[PDB]
């Protein structure tokens, strides 16, 4: 059962990586590409949240 | 830890007849269930995703169902081109119970590129390195899985890597034995001390959505672990 503790820590580092690898977007494209990069980021953050939630609940289920 | 109990082993059905393949998860996997069709000497092709969703190009005759823990693939108006071998894949690499394939059902009837190289005849003991070259992925980071298949046996999940980080995840049997590593346009699989029980075709599959299912597969590489004999 020593593995399941390291597994959860490994799992959290991945979730942490996921978020860190989706950084807030740089303003360029005058409200058009700026709104596109904004929309894109929000979509991805929703996904990162739902994957985290699902990964994590296997460790507290 | 996760065990996909698949029934039946095999099914003989005439053209037009209904075909019902079932998977029973050992743990609550939810939407984490995908169905794959595999033809002789071909890598599996994705059919159904997130339990009920149909993959792009797949005909309507293939339906995916899921009631909590029990899962179902129905091929309704069966055709001669559906004579293949079907498997379910349940779970997630990063999940506590990992991701596992069902036993598989053999049915008889009456852009993104992945290439694995390095499959050779190693002698029992000899370290081996299988390398999966990755090209055309509009994706920076994603899961790159290693799936093996012993001759005339089912698909097994070796492990995966989240292409960005160093998040290596392996099956119970695989840990210690195997080592997945990341590079620029590549991902390797190292067999540290292989036995004859490691003779199989090794495939590298990509999860291009991060939802736990394999969309793109490689051709496969044949690995043989056997000692030489006199001629």
């Amino acid at each position: 059962s020593g593995d399941s503790d390291e597994d959860l820590l490994k799992a959290v580092r991945l979730i942490k990586f996921l978020y860190q690898s989706n950084p807030p977007p740089n303003p360029e494209g005058t409200r058009q590409a700026r709104r596109n990069r904004r929309r894109r980021w929000r979509e991805r953050q929703r996904q990162i949240h739902s994957i985290s939630e699902r990964i994590l609940s296997t460790y507290l289920g | 830890e996760l065990v996909m109990t698949q029934t039946p082993s095999s099914v003989s059905e005439p053209v037009g007849g209904t075909v019902t393949i079932k998977c029973q998860a050992s743990q609550s996997i939810s939407s984490w269930l995908s169905w794959y069709q595999q033809k002789p000497g071909q890598p599996p092709k994705l059919l159904i995703y997130d339990a009920s969703n149909l993959a792009s190009g797949v005909p309507s005759r293939f339906m995916g169902s899921g009631s909590g823990t029990e899962y179902t693939l129905t091929i309704s108006g069966v055709q001669r081109e559906d004579a293949a071998t079907y498997y379910c894949l349940g779970g997630y690499p990063a999940a506590s119970y990992r991701t596992a394939f069902g036993g598989g059902t053999e049915l008889e009837i009456i852009q993104e590129q992945l290439v694995e190289s390095g499959g050779r005849l190693v002698t029992p003991g000899t370290a081996l390195t299988l390398t999966c070259k990755v090209s055309g992925f509009s994706l920076s980071g994603f899961w790159l899985n290693w799936v093996r298949q012993a001759p005339g046996k089912g698909l097994e999940w070796v492990g995966a890597i989240y292409r960005g980080s160093g998040s290596e995840w392996y099956a119970s049997w695989a840990k210690g034995r195997f080592t997945i590593s990341d590079t620029s346009t590549t991902v390797t699989l190292k067999l540290t001390s292989p036995t004859t029980e490691d003779t199989a075709t090794y495939f590298c599959a990509a999860d291009t959505t991060d939802n736990g299912y394999f969309t793109i597969w490689g051709p496969g590489t044949l690995v043989t672990v056997s000692s030489h004999h006199h001629h």
